[PDB]
């Protein structure tokens, strides 16, 4: 009751009244009303990372976090509040990161109290016990063993290995089971008083922050808040922070070599610099990264490009902890890019010195400055779990009034901070760091947290007094005027037919559409997708791999002309499906036409230059054979769905046929994939439908034009089918996963068809299951930190699977799996009533949910239009068919399709396994399967849905 | 291509 | 937000 | 008269048959032969009396009597008495009228000699020319007069033989019409029967005949048994019919004539009179410029004239005619430009004649004829025992008894001189010319005399002549070159330590597959080879399909010219396709086929394409393709009820307008494309080795990666269609209306299920008891059509049952009486007894074991169960063993739960087809949407 704020700056678009307050004890509280949100929703944000972790025990807030879910007083149940939140359509999650953590949820309709109240006496007194710190050390010991192979975490890691040891920044934020709990039980150091006081020292202060979105009003729920966090009592506790930059100069001017597992090429340039952040309204930082990340005619980017050493760069400072910033330029690499990188590095200083010689430039502030308030005004809605993690996360440093319009709107160019971050782009202030996988045998020094190894050497002044001697120009330019910003805003009105639902308009033997004016949204902006099929994409291996090669070397020659439409809203994305080529342009409502059309006749009339094809055939063909180091549950996935189609090839297949294509090879297949094809699409937007009829004109006037597309025949516009298992089986086979010690399995009761009976008994079991599975299978019985379960739908057939991985053998896994079976059921007859119901409304929120952004229903509509079944209402009847079920019902369904027993059992396991590797039923025996097409021979297949 | 985007 | 989560989501 | 002549006979050793000519004191040719491994005996009399020798009044005179010589003898005066023995035990006679003979034939069940010959050999002693006979067989000569009416080879022959001479015996006519036989004579009060006994008294007796019997008694049984019972034949000395003149006497010679044909057919007809060669069978000449006409390689004659598009084939050489004289004739087709370049043709054919008579006879050619004669003569195959004797009866009158067998098969010497005269007959002054054509019409007055078709005179003029003699030139025209592959290694190879009776896999990779037997049964010098080439481009759109089609046509014509002198040495073969790959078929001996088919892939790899060529071929399968709107109804039932089943199946609507699409580059660029990458599989068959085996298919999947750079196929694409599977319950119909023939078809499916060893049987079974009866009732009692069929199909691993059946009804009153005609057959089983029942599954035992008759045969089936995947060698036998353990409940149980009407597992599908005056189904795409796909069979 300190502070209260008067009104704050909010969109013209928005409708959400706010407020924002603070309390007794110092918490940022900003509140969120709206009379038509439909799930409710809170989060909270302690300014307290794993930066403070104590020296004897690593990872504590990851610890406390992960414990923290578990175990109050006030509800001494163990699962209180994850049950509690999904027995109504919820899902709570968290996560620590460096500098602070955040904690938040979401709920049902009106379920705030029943919810809140558990989610705060989170903080007002937490309990733990040694059953929990006993069985959570093994989760994250599953944390660390999934990221000890994880190609995006050796490289954080050694970051913050490399530089000073003595400090903060030279810390570990996960903990393996090993520093956590065999270590201080090595010197007997206990845990349990170091979590209470690591809890009562830090978190409980001014600190964190909260946000909750309400329904009722803004003033009934600001009453609400401040007597129910009102206990956390502040502590007093200043922000930890520190001057001192992690990188002493005398491990500056060094280049390191790191040795990846998996077959990349890389180069990163560090520079550091001091904290930014306190400057919000000019921000250097982000027109330094306007400037050396920008593709186009002239640029750093196209350069490299024409020498051909690079195939992209990013740009831009990274921002770490507080009190100090890094800025990064990172660049992959071709195969004989590897042997230039002097002269790389020596171009990038040629690009920043050509910016140093005409410094500030006023009219790309303007520009800038215009495009982020454009930006803004039409910022769309957003989903309400997410969103107020987000601005509980950016509450600590903003005051109350531009909570909302943070790195939105920008007042003052001042050229004299633009000239200061310039500045300290400099080759005394460089870090260099190459990865790439030819030092195999060459590195010395090795990680021990994660086990990487990597070297010191230290550049030698040579190539430093060759940087910035003498750097005039390569053929960079400025980038020029901008042509796609947007000017048309207008609303186009309703027209006389107006429908609820997309409707074809035109149906000829060429193309066909689905259309419909926007009617909840009113944002000047449309999406237009296309689907174009040709029988010949996925004929063999050789037809299905220069797909992707002509598709890619399309993107790549056409990124430099469209970077300015993805930098001004409107976004596109054209990638190769398996029945044919897929297309897809959002964005603003005005250059559509232009977009398209460029795409268009770009696609059609398309030649190849050679040194391109040449380097994006390697680069796809050490894209296949590095999909053996990768996760063992995504191999699962992988071989399921490959096993249960009518035809698909394996990886091993394709990087075979590679060495086969060649440039008059592809250059004869353009032509006879765009020989005779068919187009579906639908429109969807702010747009008329004279208009849209055009769109679609041009379209296939251009391809009619340049390709000489001839329809195809309606008896060869077909799809693939799905194996059929035989009513009793028991189909396994196993493979090995090469480079991760870890096991994973996958396994898969196939029910039946798409139906409007029928899809529901299985989304209904999928919902009873789908707390007490994580809640038995990785909490009680810990068996790894990836579990899933849920509905499979390829195809239209749906199946109910498994994902898991583990240290254990699978076939242990499969026999819990079947325990964790018998227990649901015999937990499910012995259930009351209105549980039951609570778990019918849970899914009849769920399901009849409406999507917020545009984009959210757009694929809603393309993902039903894309299988053929053009139900657009399947999700008011079935849903309506939902209320009306019984509670035999479900054993019903569950006896016959997914019991020991069963009559009608359909069961496909994979089995992924390592590199060198509570009651159980009894389980008949399998039939393995060891080869793939002798297997998919015998068995019949399903047939296909039949449209509305 | 910026870092932040 | 390479950041660890209580639940993979 | 028994007078007796003869000794051992050479007859080539793969025969065993025993023989013997002798010759009869009454002047009686008499050949024996004896085969007691015969199934049907047979017997044969030749009459070497001429047509020629008849009275001018009455025309046909033997041809009347040997209609009217078959009823009536003196032992048996009953009237059909001859003929009820012959319609008891199987027997059928027929005697046919040439210039000079008449050649009766017959034969009879096992044994029946004493019986047929009581009744034909006093046909002699005692003919009876009785009311009945006399009556009936007047009618039997005016009937086949009227059968011949439409018959054109008749109409051209009595054409050749009346505008010579009027007065000539060679005019004469054949077979005699009823003006002259019953008109002239009964109202000029002549009575047939005195002049018949005349003719046949004085005539027939006198000598020249020509018995033989195939029988199977003895050496002696038969012998003692047929001179016994010719004795009656008394000498009367008549004179051999023979010319010294020649009935073309100049004043027809370079003349031509117009002739209207019905049928819309186009013929060129140069004949050229000849002297006899008869004697000089030596060397032959006349065969021999036949052989050299008609001969088709490199400068060959018709090579040019197809290099010019006139001109589709030829055939010429000597043609037999009387005794004294000879023709020597050459057909020709017709183009529509080829009617208006008649004297440039002729004058290429000059020049040929002529480039023959530059370089004189030939030697190595008449060595090389005479090897390959004598080996076609070695390794003759069989010959049907009723039409063999009549044959040798035919020549018995004009050899010697060593030359009856070695008749032409042998040749001696040779005589370049008789080839310089031949040559000089060849010449303008001496060519007759006629051609037949539909355009002819209004044109022609001088009608003929018997049949009535319309010609002209039309003597050509004399500058068309006086450029054929002195302006002869040679152009492209060069003599053949030898196609010498030293056709001497006929050995026969031993078995060996393999000694399989079935074709074992003797290899199986990645590229190919290869399944080998050698022959144990037949033992013959040969040897047969098969090949698919399984790719995925075939069939993947309408023009893939057509694009496989054209390229296997163009070879096939590229090729056709090279191999047909192959083809002439005895090695056959066949490029065709199928709707997976390439089908390739080598049969024939096995001393030089590896050359043949190392040549054949390294053809068809480097491929080249001619412009017009390919014009006319694409035409020609435009033309083929909108045929099918002309076609029969029950075709068209049993082209859309597969369609229906299949996965994929491209109409032929959609093939009618891809063909137009297709062009040559676009050919030649899916050429290579096709080849680059397939699977072979392969069925050797015969006298041959493994090592050998496996170094001609090495030989051949290396000719495939040296031309074109073959890599295997990958395991995952040899894939198989799958067939459209019943929901169990369903009857689904739709229609078709035929706009052409007035004709409904209607085809019938019922699907029960894939062969298991089982299923064979319920269904073969219950095919077979309903197949006897369905031709009792239907054709004949309910008269629904006449083109009605009913029976299994085995098609992608299913079975099923069918009825077709075409005829003028509305179709659903057809499927109602199908149905009536099910129950009938449904109560005519409870009603079966036993032995019905057991005479069925003899039936069918004795209809599925048989022994093969040639090799190509049992290779025929094996290669038929190798595309099909089954690879059970034995189904026979094991189906078999399991067959004769079935019941009449057995069956039952079959019956109700698949095809009854009130079925649990009744899968029905008809097929509709109109006239040009359940649900629908209005797009089989969308039909086959929603129904699954069987899966295949596991292989053995």
């Amino acid at each position: 009751i300190k502070r209260i704020g008067n009104h704050i700056t909010k969109s013209p678009e928005d409708k959400r009244e706010y407020r924002g307050l603070e309390l007794a004890n110092g918490i940022k509280v900003l509140l969120i009303s709206d009379p038509t949100t439909d799930k409710s929703s809170a989060a909270l944000d302690v300014h307290i990372g794993s930066l403070s972790d104590p020296p004897n025990i690593a990872g504590l807030s990851h610890f406390l976090e992960h414990m923290l879910f578990l175990g109050t007083k006030k509800y001494p149940k163990e699962n209180e509040y994850s049950q509690f939140l999904s027995e109504h359509a919820g899902s709570s999650n968290a996560f620590t990161s460096g500098e602070h953590t955040n904690y938040y949820f979401d709920v049902s309709h009106e379920h705030l109290e029943g919810a809140l109240d558990r989610f705060a006496q989170f903080f007002l007194s937490p309990l733990f016990d040694e059953s929990a710190k006993d069985r959570e050390v093994n989760a994250v010991d599953s944390e660390h063993e999934k990221n000890v192979m994880n190609d995006a975490w050796r490289l954080f890691q050694l970051e913050k290995a490399t530089g000073n040891p003595k400090h903060p920044f030279s810390k570990f934020g996960t903990g393996n089971k090993y520093t956590l709990e065999t270590r201080p039980n090595q010197e007997g150091i206990d845990v349990r008083q170091e979590l209470l006081k690591f809890h009562s020292a830090y978190y409980s202060s001014n600190l964190m922050a909260v946000v909750v979105l309400g329904r009722e009003s803004l003033d009934d729920l600001t009453n609400l808040v401040v007597k129910l966090f009102s206990e956390v009592e502040n502590k007093n506790v200043p922000l930890p922070e520190f001057p001192e930059h992690p990188f002493q100069e005398e491990h500056l001017k060094q280049l390191y070599k790191i040795v990846p597992i998996k077959d990349i090429r890389n180069l990163y340039v560090t520079f550091p610099i001091p904290d930014l952040q306190k400057y919000y309204k000019s921000n250097p930082g982000h027109y330094l990264g306007h400037l050396i990340g920008h593709e186009g005619p002239g640029s750093l980017l196209s350069e490299l490009k024409s020498k051909g050493w690079v195939n992209t760069l990013v740009g831009g400072q990274k921002e770490g902890a507080r009190g100090f910033m890094f800025f990064i330029i990172n660049v992959d690499l071709t195969e004989e890019g590897l042997l230039h990188v002097e002269d790389i590095i020596l171009h990038m200083f040629q690009y920043i010195q050509k910016l140093r010689a005409e410094g500030p430039q006023e009219w790309v502030f303007q520009e800038l400055k215009d495009l982020n308030a454009v930006a803004f005004r039409f910022k769309d809605k957003e989903r309400p779990r997410g969103y107020t993690s987000k601005i509980a996360g950016i509450l600590h440093y903003y005051p109350l009034e531009e909570v909302l319009t943070a790195e939105y709107l920008l007042e003052e160019f001042r050229p004299d901070l633009i000239e200061m971050v310039l500045d300290k782009l400099r080759p005394e202030n460089v870090r260099v760091a190459i990865v790439s996988k030819s030092f195999e045998g060459k590195t010395d020094r090795t990680e021990e947290w994660y086990g990487t190894q990597y070297k010191q050497e230290a550049i030698p002044d040579e190539v430093i007094k060759k940087w910035q001697n003498a750097d005039l120009n390569g053929k960079f330019k400025l980038p020029t005027k901008n042509e796609f910003i947007p000017t048309n805003f207008e609303i186009l009105p309703l027209e006389k037919e107006a429908t609820p639902y997309p409707a074809l308009i035109k149906d000829t033997a060429m193309s066909k559409l689905w259309f419909k004016q926007d009617d909840k949204f009113f944002l000047p902006k449309a999406n237009l997708n296309f689907e174009f099929f040709s029988p010949f994409a996925y004929v063999d291996p050789l037809h299905s791999n220069m797909a992707y090669l002509y598709l890619e070397l399309l993107k790549d020659s056409l990124n430099e002309y469209a970077y300015a439409a993805e930098l001004a809203g409107l976004s596109y994305d054209l990638q190769n499906t398996i029945y044919g080529m897929y297309l897809s342009v959002k964005g603003y409502n005005d250059k559509q036409p232009i977009l398209l059309k460029k795409i268009i006749e770009k696609m059609a009339t398309f030649e190849i230059d050679e040194k391109r094809f040449e380097i994006i055939k390697e680069a796809y063909m050490r894209s296949l054979n590095n999909f053996r180091a990768e996760q063992p549950h995504q191999h699962a996935m992988y071989y399921l769905r490959l096993l249960m189609t009518e035809v698909a090839w394996t990886k091993d297949e394709l990087k075979e046929a590679l060495d086969d294509v060649t440039l008059p090879r592809l250059k004869a297949f353009i032509p006879q994939l765009l020989s005779r094809l068919h187009i579906e699409a639908l429109l969807h937007g702010n747009i008329t439908k004279q208009a849209a009829l055009g769109i679609m004109q041009m379209v296939e006037d251009t391809l009619i034009e340049h390709a000489h597309t001839k329809p195809l025949l309606p008896s060869q516009l077909v799809r693939y089918r799905e194996v059929q298992l035989p009513d009793r089986g028991w189909f396994v086979y196993q493979q090995r996963n090469e480079v991760h010690n870890n096991s994973g399995i996958e396994i898969y009761y196939q029910t039946d068809m798409q139906s409007t009976s029928e899809n529901m008994f299985l989304e209904l079991f999928a919902q009873i299951i789908s707390e007490p599975a994580f809640n038995t299978l990785r909490t009680k019985e810990q068996l790894g930190y990836i579990v899933f379960s849920g509905p499979r739908r390829a195809n239209g057939i749906q199946g109910l699977r498994f994902i898991i991985q583990s240290e254990k053998p699978p076939h242990y896994l499969e026999s819990r799996v079947e325990a964790f079976l018998i227990t649901m059921e015999k937990s499910i007859e012995d259930m009351t009533e209105e549980a039951f119901q609570k778990h019918i409304q849970a899914l009849a929120i769920r399901r009849l949910d409406k999507p917020k952004k545009l984009s959210a229903e757009s694929a809603k509509y393309w993902g039903e239009i894309i299988s053929q079944q053009y139900n657009f209402d399947r999700d008011n009847t079935e849903v309506a068919y939902l209320k009306t079920l019984t509670k035999e019902d479900i054993i019903k369904f569950y006896k016959e399709m997914l019991a020991v027993d069963a009559p009608r059992r359909h069961k496909v396991s994979v089995h992924v396994l390592a590199r060198e590797m509570s009651q159980a039923p009894a389980l008949p025996q399998p039939e393995v399967i060891q080869n793939m097409t002798e297997f998919k021979r015998g068995l019949p297949l399903f047939p296909l849905v039949k449209p509305h | 291509f910026v870092n932040q985007h | 937000c390479i950041c660890s989560l209580y639940q993979l989501e």
